[PDB]
């Protein structure tokens, strides 16, 4: 094995990095980590690119709730279990996409707001915080409250070092798991002295109090890391050679031209040049031929090619960025070089897999933990019926009453003719279902099904032709 | 001339606490400034005979005392400076080799292990003379004495003297039984195990008669081990003594470079397995422990960065100790002069 | 053993430890043996004639 | 500079010095100057 030797003649002798823990080796550089990756978020124009990318993909426009509670286990029958899906349903599209913006304290976002927020802030800090929240003011019907706690403010009290039990501001037992988090308040004004208080993870009722979602890879890893560990170096060496090219071009050009001579520096521009004596401006209208005494010359200087191979640079390491990143190499750069088919759909299927994955945890864990913390009180209050002659009730099994599933925008095809004719030989045999199908283009089967049979009979009333779906 | 290192040992005294774990549990860290200890008499009168008719005497009430305690402090401390990092060091390979970075972390973790092994040796001595003597007194150098005092009866720790030692008298034809019996009698309390130093245990073993106590049929029940049974451990369980478990102690301490012994030279303790023992540890007083949070704990570590020309990563512990013992008078120190 | 300092007064920095190396060197031996078809031509002293 | 503050009010500071021994301290600093846009409006007499 040379790979732990000394190397091929000694090269790598220098190359011995410690063994350390994910924790030991991301802690002590946490903040000024997540800093510079902000700084690159807020100041480059691929990492807005990136983060923007994210959010439409993993998301999109529209993030829509799934009913699907077990009924097997619970014993309560298919009629019971659809009825009371369908009211919790209407009850949740009509608690989340309300216009007065609600559900959050601040009331700036809606819930698509809120899990897009998520996303971005899983992006470029590697986690994302939510606190569930009570006001006893609220007149409304349903109260639960939500806001986005950014990972700055969770830090370790009074600025102490980390111990066993609380690091980076994250209280853990004996084992692995999470208790309290201590949440500092910033205020941008002025400043004051600071507080640190006390959130636990989950109340005594088992309601989920603070929400922390991430990635983990280890055994042991208190606080996640973002995805930009890898590729921060680079962007901004990227950023430096850009800018440093842009200036060496300007003041490359700059200078067209050059007068040598021994007369005054006003007589020698005035006799050459051409400049009207009363430096010396010169009108820039029409054809010059000047008369050059012995001493005097004129000399017309020639630049370099101006973009001498920085393009091909350029493409390779916006390459090297796009396997960092995971987006890519025509999504993060715009290029969309000369390719036949083939390339493009290989490259939109590894875009795919990659969203696909991110979106399936990320964001559905975070939207099906909020939407099980609204539940409680909603069945609490007794805005909704629990089935009757239920094995549990829901404290015993949450997860079996709120088993959810998201589905949010679907992919938009290169050619959809072939994929809808994809979709409707499926169709014909058996492979496939009217569900799957409906959920790849983002659309809610019943919902279809309900204006299908509205308008069937719409365009029977007023006398046009049957429509293709009505039966014989 | 290159060179391998195939093996790099350790050495060690023989340490191990036996006194701290025999006698001394259910440790009781405080956040107080001084503890109390107390105590009632509990000596009741025979009453007198009285007429009928006098009708007189009251008596007294009994009421106690109480005895206040203030615990001393240590804190050992270690360093690494980038000076020492760079030639080697005796446990590495002169093959294979490694950055500074990694010398870095070899000397913290030896210093720690030392500074610990100090804090532990101060805690088995300062449980040690206790037991011996009723009171012992804390001082050094830069720490002013403060002294701790409990009240042990001078019918305890008795010595011998010109009359009646074992040495001077002959080692056949007589028995250690009763001069052991006569010893136990001050103690309060029924005695469950007796430490011998073992020249005090070289010396009562000789006895010809403790061997017939050994090998009669019906007049024993006890068991020993005449033979060697212990020859590098700290301690040595031997066999039950009629009643009574006899155990052999003899630990190490180094103060300076030499190393001594915590049982002085023969000494012999009638003592009880079950003796109330305290184990107390003060607050600690340091700006950044008080700002953790952490206030009567024991063993704080931390360490720091002097910012100086030639840097430096120290290394320190601080506990506070203080070994109490409540009922002074189940302990019979003896001499064995 | 730690000696007591009081918790105002600054505690000395106790030293660190370190250790000693020994050197040594092997020694070779080699024996060797001769065989010739002149000593296995006769019989041996264990074989039935 | 280390926390990108520039002109604000009251700031304060709390830190620990890295010495053998240990002491906390707490400090809050600031530059107080009051002006007037017009000096005089305003007429101040010491009565008797």
């Amino acid at each position: 094995y040379h790979g732990g030797g000394s190397g091929f003649g000694g090269q790598l002798r220098s190359w011995n990095p410690p063994s350390e823990s994910v924790d030991a080796a991301l802690l002590p550089n946490f903040t000024r980590g997540n800093a510079r990756a902000d700084d690159l978020v807020r100041n480059n124009g691929y990492a807005a690119n990136a983060i923007q990318l994210h959010q439409d993909h993993i998301v999109g426009s529209f993030f829509r709730l799934s009913h699907r509670p077990s009924w097997r286990y619970l014993g309560i029958g298919e009629e019971e279990a659809r009825a009371f899906s369908r009211e919790v349903e209407a009850a949740w599209k009509e608690f989340a996409e309300d216009d007065c913006c609600c559900i959050d304290v601040e009331r700036k976002r809606t819930f698509t707001m809120m899990i897009r927020e998520g996303v971005a802030m899983h992006a470029f800090n590697g986690e994302l915080f939510v606190q569930a929240t009570w006001d006893t003011s609220s007149s409304r019907l349903f109260r639960t409250q939500f806001r986005m706690v950014s990972p700055k403010r969770i830090s370790n009290p009074n600025n102490t070092g980390d111990s066993r039990n609380c690091r980076a501001g994250v209280q853990i037992n004996d084992s692995g798991a999470a208790l309290g988090y201590y949440v500092s308040e910033d205020g941008y004004p002025g400043w004051m002295p600071q507080k640190w208080t006390w959130i636990p993870r989950e109340l005594p009722g088992g309601r989920a109090s603070f929400i922390h979602v991430f990635e983990p890879v280890e055994d042991g890893q208190t606080r996640g890391a973002n995805v930009f560990y890898s590729v921060m170096e680079q962007m901004k060496m990227l950023d430096t050679l850009q800018n440093t090219q842009l200036q060496s071009a300007i003041v490359k050009a700059m200078y067209a031209a050059t007068i040598e001579s021994e007369l005054d520096t006003q007589s020698a521009m005035d006799f050459i040049l051409g400049a009207n004596s009363q430096a010396a401006p010169v009108r820039l209208g029409g054809a010059k031929v000047p008369h050059l005494m012995p001493g005097d010359s004129l000399n017309l200087q020639t630049a370099q090619d101006t973009d001498n191979g920085y393009s091909v640079f350029e493409q390779s390491l916006l390459r090297y960025i796009a396997a960092g990143l995971g987006v890519s190499y025509e999504q993060l750069s715009r290029n969309y070089a000369q390719m036949s088919y083939s390339t493009a759909r290989a490259s939109a299927n590894e875009s795919w897999a990659y969203f696909m994955g991110r979106r399936k945890f990320v964001a559905s864990r975070q939207a099906s933990q909020m939407f099980l913390c609204w539940l409680e009180e909603a069945i609490v209050r007794r805005v909704v019926t629990l089935p009757s002659k239920a094995r549990f009730s829901f404290q015993e099994a949450r997860s079996a009453w709120g088993n959810c599933d998201w589905i949010g925008s679907g992919r938009m095809a290169i050619d959809g003719l072939k994929e809808v004719q994809e979709a409707v030989m499926l169709i014909e045999a058996g492979l496939s279902t009217y569900e799957k199908e409906c959920a790849k283009r983002g659309d809610d089967y019943q919902e279809i099904f309900a204006q299908q049979v509205r308008e069937t009979m719409e365009r029977r009333a007023a006398g046009l032709k049957p429509p293709a779906w009505a039966a014989a | 001339t290159t060179a391998q290192l195939l093996a790099a040992n350790e050495q060690k005294f023989k340490f191990d606490p036996l006194f701290l774990r025999l006698f001394f549990r259910e440790s009781y860290p405080f956040t107080t400034e001084k503890v109390y200890l107390s105590q009632i008499p509990g000596l009741v009168n025979m009453a007198l005979y009285v007429s009928p008719i006098v009708s007189g005497e009251v008596i007294r009430s009994r009421g106690g005392s109480t005895s206040e305690f203030t615990p001393g402090y240590v804190k050992p401390k270690h360093e690494v400076n980038p000076q020492m990092t760079l030639r080697r060091l005796p446990d590495e390979d002169p093959q294979n080799l490694a950055d500074p970075a990694y010398r870095r972390r070899r000397i913290i973790m030896q210093n720690m292990r030392d500074e610990e092994l100090a804090i532990a040796q101060v805690e088995e001595m300062q449980a040690v003379s206790a037991v011996l003597k009723g009171k012992y007194t804390m001082t050094g150098e830069a720490f002013d004495p403060v002294e701790v005092d409990m009240g042990r009866s001078e019918e305890n720790n008795i010595t011998q003297s010109g009359g009646t030692e074992w040495s001077k008298r002959d080692k056949s034809t007589y028995d250690p039984t009763d001069d052991i019996e006569a010893y136990a009698l001050n103690a309060s309390g029924v005695v469950n195990i007796i430490v011998f130093d073992p020249k005090g245990w070289a010396l009562f073993r000789s006895f010809k008669a403790v061997k017939e106590k050994l090998d009669t049929r019906r007049g024993s029940n006890s068991e020993l081990e005449t033979a060697v049974k212990d020859l590098g451990k700290a301690v040595s369980y031997k066999g039950m003594y009629g009643d009574v478990a006899i155990v052999v102690y003899s630990g190490q301490y180094v103060e300076n470079g030499v190393k001594k012994n915590f049982l002085p030279d023969n000494t012999m303790v009638l003592g009880n397995t079950q003796a109330r023992g305290l184990r107390t540890y003060g607050c600690i007083q340091d700006a950044d422990a008080q700002r953790e949070g952490i206030n009567a704990s024991a063993r704080y570590p931390k360490n720091w960065v002097t910012t100086g020309d030639p840097a430096r990563e120290f290394t320190m512990i601080q506990s506070a100790p203080l070994m109490l013992l409540a009922d002074p008078d189940e302990f019979v120190s003896v001499q064995l002069a």
